[PDB]
């Protein structure tokens, strides 16, 4: 099992297999035809649907959510290969699972939920044009051209500072439209007015859409929205490597639905 | 002396460069001209007897009398120009102890809407009505500074927080450069009656400095030559705003001849 | 000194598709495209991308693939193949664009995942800045050592080299660029918004900046619908990055017998019984407008509109208007707003607004300065948005002086020419305009002229095609009908239409119509000269007199209806119907 979990990727795998075949509100498999013909290679479902089925299983997916949603596309992949097993699709389906944990008291929300699949209605405040983060980046020597690439360099680049045919200092410099991006969109999304209680002060979240999912909510919209929560620290000084003990938190959406 | 492998670079090189001053040097005495009244001497005491600092120099005279020299004039403007001003600087303070030199008579005339990148960073004359014309502005200067806590020069700042490290320092000026120490800035468009009718008039913004400034009036159609180059403007980087740097103007009598 | 293999090979293969590629004539046609392109001012050559595919697939793939790798290679090809064949000038920039992509993605589709690969995409300009000059190639000298760098490309950004060119010396801060020496492009940004076909109700455009550069710099207008063919890149911003489609080429958005062709067998047939049907104006009249009782003239004359007259420019290039324009003045209610909102509706390149509206624009092209650039720009107006379309503008009598004059300047011209801040264009616009407007005090007084009646200038009102008069009448079976229109519709929520023919129909009809260029008989000649005659001779009393304008509105209205029946050619029937059209807008005074 993966480290710090109650977790195994294989049984894992075949409970989530188990709950889209042996269910009754089948709807999986019908929306599994569905997308043969549509094509759109994105399985959404109600986690209400496994919480029914299996309690073990939605509080597994809840608890970590980063490492569960991948067993269930591989299984949904190779569901896809046995039922229409000749298809063509850019990329495998995907599943993006929604409506689990309706903790929508945003201001009641505790350090305890980091890291794991919560849903929030709210209503969206702003958006931001699709930003392109980098995740393979190329370089070019000044001086002889040796091509070069990092990839995936968690989050920051790693300057080489040195060549590797030439071997000269650092001259190596960046290529921005021969390397690769991917999308993420940011969003600013005030929790619902009616569902707060006292409502002295509306709470505010910050969202993330990445690879796919952009633009799917224009400003205004009032929707839930089911997603990872996520901490991640601020540096004092971009310069210096020192952190605020206090982080900064945010949302990895994973599901939109429009209400 | 001829035939290199760049023009620019071919005058360039100190050993050509000081060959074609001698050479210009030498013809700021030769060329008495078929009249015999040596022209040049002619024209350095009239600048003199006012001291204008502003010589008159023919095109066709150079070609004909040099040829190859005169061919390399329009690739090469500025470094000939400037070999032609401390030429006639030098003479000047041997005669009468900077000289501005203003060619004209060019042979090919090309129109606002007939010059293109092929023209970029070059002599060439053009005939224009005036449109707008300021003041004497006294400079333009592109202020660079190096970042206060940070490798990094702030990018140029016209003149008349760092994009990496965002250092609050004042930051101190890494480099400062002065263009158009005392310059005009004027506009020319197509001359009425060469406008394709429905087609807008072309413009161009033309810079006078320190010679010429002051010489043209808004609503006058001259003919202008000059070098049609790219060069910083009042405007993250500052812009780039293709002008012409006057060398030589003229006016057209009665407007229609 | 790197060599990449697959751009040294799509260049080699390239150079061999110029070169030995021909059209059906069996000669190379690239070649004489590039003889044309010795010209000057032509600077970029077309290449047609089936054509390259044709000639190698696996090359036209890598390019899709890579085009923005490979694009600069693709340049020097081109450099070399013109050099060497004809007296070219030595040293003048020259650039390839690409068109006959099939695949035409949309701008919600513009993904990362699509930087630096060949694409076209369809839009409308909203917005164009000035061209400005911008250093592609950068050439500095290091300060401390003197030495010339060359060729130090900057990525769309004031990028100085790294560090110094001699490895003894390390100033790597006093570079000093090298103006001359450096090398230039002309780059003109443009915006970009998702044409109304491929916008989804209630969503908002997107936004997307687009670089013009050679050829392309002054191909694309503001207001104007065109197509792209480019590559989607990104651009460093005060390691942020934002996207910029660099466009290559520039085209307009998308012949009777062509569309006859292209039209399927059951809508063609469908057509060709429309254009036999007789008297089909009254039943695309009711068609079209449903939800409406009475004001039979109002809804002809807007359909006569819709269809438009044959535009013609005179051999001393004087342009004289074909299409017409119209205006409704009614009391309150009355159901202008619903004719416009109908039109607009009904009719793609239609363009709702108001006269209340406070855009910068305002109703027409202006001239703005950035938020963020602060360099003024010509941003597009709502009529310029309606380019070759129609305009409904409603609360027309409530427009500013500012407006008024530019609008009734595009009304005369059929074009703007905005000068200001130094910026200066002349914007097409040739857009039939359909006005709303309500009386001076909001109802009409029947016994004043017109001009009494209206706040609009005498060259506005001139310049208007059709005046129709909307008066609250008190009889009592037109509100009977009103409310049984009104009540039926509420009630049955659809069915309640009687639609002679689809909305579909009816646009593919008029697509079609639009084809024919009616021409005049000399018996029609003759006729138009007699209607004439009795209408000057009519003279009277009238709200507004009769003027040779109103003749040439005659003709115009002679015009549409012929395009009505699709017949080439102007028959008596079509100007009497005219006529009488016209005669009746006029309204006497009732004093
Ligand atoms: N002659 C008519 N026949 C049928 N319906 C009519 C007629 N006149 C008015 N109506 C109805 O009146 C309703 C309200 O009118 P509407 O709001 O469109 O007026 P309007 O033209 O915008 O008025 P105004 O601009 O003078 O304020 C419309 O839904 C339309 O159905
Ligand atoms: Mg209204
Ligand atoms: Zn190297
Ligand atoms: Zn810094
Ligand atoms: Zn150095």
């Amino acid at each position: 099992v993966i480290w710090g979990t109650d977790v195994n990727v294989a049984a894992c795998k075949e409970n989530f297999q188990r709950f889209l075949q042996r269910f009754i509100d089948p709807l999986y498999m019908q929306r599994l035809g569905e997308i043969n013909v549509i094509g759109e290679p994105f399985l959404n479902v109600n986690c209400e649907h496994i919480k029914s089925f299996d309690k073990n299983l939605y509080r597994q997916l809840i608890s970590y959510p980063q490492e569960v949603i991948p067993t269930f596309d591989m299984a949904v992949n190779e569901i896809f290969f046995d039922r229409y097993p000749d298809s063509i699709l850019e990329h495998q389906i995907q599943v993006r699972p929604f409506n689990a944990l309706k903790t929508k008291n945003m201001r009641n929300l505790n350090p305890e939920d980091i890291d794991q699949l919560i849903t929030i209605s709210g209503m969206v405040i702003r958006t931001s044009q699709l930003i392109p983060e980098m995740q393979e980046a190329f370089f070019q020597c000044q001086v002889c051209a040796h091509t070069t690439r990092v990839e995936m360099d968690r989050g920051r680049i790693a300057e080489p500072s040195v060549c590797g045919r030439c071997h000269t200092t650092h001259s190596m410099a960046l290529i921005h439209n021969r390397s690769l991006f991917s999308d993420k969109q940011m969003i600013k999304l005030q929790e619902s007015p009616e569902d707060m209680p006292a409502g002295q002060t509306p709470h505010t979240v910050i969202l993330f859409a990445h690879n796919d999912l952009v633009d799917k909510v224009q400003p205004g919209d009032r929707v839930n929205v089911t997603g990872i929560y996520r901490a991640v620290p601020i540096r004092v000084n971009p310069r210096v490597s020192n952190v605020k003990s206090v982080y900064k938190t945010h949302i990895d959406v994973i599901h939109y639905r429009k209400t | 002396d001829l035939k290199g492998h760049s023009v620019r670079e071919w005058v360039s090189m100190a050993g050509p460069r000081l060959e074609i001053h001698h050479r210009f040097k030498n013809f700021l005495r030769t060329h008495v001209d078929s009249h015999g009244h040596n022209v040049f001497k002619e024209r350095i005491s009239d600048m003199c007897k006012e001291n204008r600092e502003s010589l008159v120099v023919n095109y066709e005279d150079l070609a004909a009398r040099e040829h190859v020299l005169a061919y390399f004039l329009p690739e090469a403007p500025a470094e000939l120009l400037q070999i032609f001003d401390e030429a006639a600087l030098e003479v000047v303070l041997a005669m009468y102890p900077h000289i501005h030199v203003r060619i004209s008579h060019l042979p090919l005339v090309e129109e606002l809407r007939s010059l293109r990148q092929l023209h970029l960073n070059q002599l060439i004359r053009t005939s224009g009505v005036v449109t707008s014309c300021t003041g004497v502005l006294p400079q333009l200067s592109m202020v660079k500074y190096n970042c206060n806590k940070c490798n990094f020069v702030l990018g140029p700042f016209c003149q008349s927080s760092c994009p990496e490290c965002q250092s609050a320092g004042p930051f101190e000026v890494n480099m400062e450069e002065t263009i158009y120490q005392n310059y005009q800035r004027i506009r020319i468009q197509e001359s009425p009656g060469k406008v394709a009718a429905g087609r807008l008039p072309r413009s161009k913004d033309a810079i006078l400095l320190a010679d010429l400034v002051d010489s043209c009036k808004p609503g006058d159609e001259i003919e202008l030559t000059g070098i049609y180059h790219n060069n910083y403007d009042g405007s993250g980087f500052p812009v780039f705003a293709t002008v012409i740097l006057a060398n030589h103007v003229a006016k057209k009598d009665n407007k229609v001849a | 000194e790197v060599r990449d293999e697959v751009a040294e090979k799509c260049q080699k293969l390239f150079l061999d598709f110029l070169e030995e590629f021909q059209s059906s004539d069996g000669e190379i046609k690239y070649l004489q495209l590039a003889e044309e392109l010795i010209r000057p001012e032509r600077n970029t050559l077309v290449v047609s991308f089936v054509d390259l595919e044709q000639f190698n697939q696996q090359l036209s793939t890598t390019i899709q693939e890579e085009f923005y790798r490979v694009y600069p290679y693709l340049c020097r090809a081109l450099k070399t193949f013109v050099k060497d064949r004809k007296e070219i000038p030595l040293a003048k920039d020259f650039y390839v664009a690409f068109q006959d992509l099939p695949t035409r993605h949309k701008i919600r589709e513009l993904t990362s995942s699509r930087i630096g690969l060949l694409t076209r995409i369809s839009g409308q300009v909203v917005r164009t800045h000035p061209v400005h000059p911008e250093l592609v190639s950068g050439t500095f000298l290091c300060l401390d050592c003197q030495t010339v760098i060359r060729d130090v490309e900057q990525q769309f950004k004031y990028t100085q080299p790294n560090i110094c060119r001699n490895p003894v010396c390390a100033n790597r801060r006093r570079f000093l660029l090298d103006t001359n020496k450096s090398r230039f492009v002309d780059f003109q940004k443009v915006r970009i918004q998702e044409t109304q076909a491929e916008l989804p109700r209630g969503s908002i455009p997107r936004s997307l900046e687009v670089i013009l550069r050679a050829e392309a710099v002054e191909s694309a207008q503001a207001g104007d619908k065109c197509d792209f063919t480019g590559t989607l890149i990104v651009v460093p911003d005060v390691l942020s990055y934002r996207l910029v489609f660099l466009a290559c080429c520039v085209a307009p958005t998308n012949t009777a017998e062509s569309i006859k062709n292209q039209m399927t067998v059951k809508e063609w047939e469908k057509v060709f019984e429309m254009s036999q049907d007789k008297n089909l104006y009254h039943n695309l009249c009711t068609s079209l407008f449903p939800t409406i009782h009475g004001n039979d003239e109002v809804k002809r004359g807007v359909l006569l509109m819709l269809f438009g007259g044959v535009p013609k420019t005179t051999g001393e290039g004087t342009s004289l208007r074909g299409d017409i324009n119209v205006c409704i003045v009614g009391d309150p209610s009355t159901a202008k707003s619903q004719f416009l909102k109908h039109v607009e509706e009904f009719s793609p390149r239609a363009v709702y607004t108001s006269g209340k509206a406070s855009s910068a624009a305002g109703l027409t092209a202006a001239v703005v300065r950035d938020e963020e650039s602060h360099e003024f720009v010509i941003e597009a107006g709502a009529l310029m948005l309606a380019d070759n379309g129609v305009c409904c503008i409603d609360e027309f009598d409530k427009m500013d002086v500012r407006d008024q004059v530019a609008i009734h300047e595009a009304m005369e011209q059929q074009t703007i020419s905005i000068t200001k801040a130094g910026v200066k264009a002349t914007l097409n616009a040739r857009t039939s305009i359909l006005a709303a407007a309500n009386p001076i005090s909001g109802h009409y007084d029947r016994s004043k002229s017109l001009k009494q009646n209206i706040n609009l200038s005498a060259p506005i009102m001139s310049r208007f095609d059709l005046f129709f008069i909307l008066v609250d009448e008190c009889n009592e079976v037109t509100d009977y009908a009103i409310a049984r229109r009104i009540v039926d519709l509420h009630s049955r929520i659809e069915e309640s239409i009687d639609r002679v023919y689809s909305l579909d129909d009816i646009r593919r009809y008029l697509l079609f119509a639009r084809q024919f260029k009616p021409k005049i008989s000399k018996e029609s000649e003759d006729f138009i000269v007699e209607q004439y005659k009795h209408l000057r001779q009519r003279d009277g009393k009238s709200s507004w007199r009769i003027t040779v304008r109103q003749l040439e509105s005659m003709i115009r209205l002679s015009e549409a209806m012929a395009r009505m029946h699709c017949c080439d050619e102007v028959q008596p029937k079509h100007v009497k119907e005219a006529f009488r059209l016209l005669n009746k807008s006029i309204i006497r005074v009732e004093t």
